């Protein structure tokens, strides 16, 4: 599918709730506490990705293709929100741009 | 040891809770039935030690109407024997007589 095959690929993080039970009855049962509170989570996460990347020395006289947002007037701008409040993507953007010789 | 015990031996338990131990109770209906070891019925419990030894010795009742009229108590009596010939065994192991009995 494409990517960077990995020996050592970067670890799962993996989260839970921790269970809190209801009230327990006063008589002593062993069997398993079926009954809990219900309740979730939620806050905050970060991730910082540090890449490095091969500068372009190509001394090719003309110019090249490369990305450019579409020319076209439209209805909602690319890559943007709507009136509902809801972002679209325009397009899936490939890597592969620039002239390399073989 | 200057201290008598608090417990009997096979009192040693919680009797609020029953064990996790199964035993053979019935074997009625062509089919074994597995009974759990619990419910306040102390005899079935599963126990780690067991009383001392000891050997069944003859009781006399400490009220003179209520006893055999025996000229002499030997032949009666708890005896080892040793190079042919039969010494009293005394005093036995420290069991206890009935109470009212010696
Ligand atoms: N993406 C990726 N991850 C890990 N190993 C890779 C990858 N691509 C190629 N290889 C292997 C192929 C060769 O055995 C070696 C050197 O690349 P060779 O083609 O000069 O690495």
């Amino acid at each position: 599918m494409g990517g960077f095959g990995l020996k050592n690929p970067p670890p799962q993080i993996l989260i839970k709730n921790t269970p809190v039970p209801a009230d327990p009855p006063t008589q002593f049962s062993s069997q398993k506490i079926n009954s809990f509170i219900t309740q979730y989570s939620t806050g905050q996460m970060t991730v910082e990705i540090e890449w490095e990347l091969r500068k372009e020395n190509s001394k090719r006289w003309n110019p090249e293709i490369q990305y450019t947002a579409n020319f076209n007037n439209s209805a909602n701008a690319q890559f943007s929100v709507n009136n509902n409040g809801l972002y679209i993507e325009d397009r899936t953007i490939g890597t592969r741009y620039l002239t390399h010789t073989l | 040891s200057m201290f008598m015990h608090n417990q009997a031996l096979d009192r040693l338990m919680n009797p609020l809770v029953d064990q996790y131990l199964w035993y053979l109770d019935a074997t009625s209906g062509n089919n074994l039935t597995f009974r759990k070891a619990g419910a306040k019925n102390f005899p079935e419990y599963f126990r780690n030690w067991i009383p001392g030894p000891g050997c069944r010795n003859q009781q006399w009742n400490k009220v003179g109407t209520k006893n055999n009229p025996q000229t002499g108590t030997w032949a009666s009596a708890n005896k080892w024997r040793l190079q042919g010939r039969l010494n009293k065994y005394a005093p036995g192991q420290p069991n206890a007589p009935a109470e009212g009995f010696l």
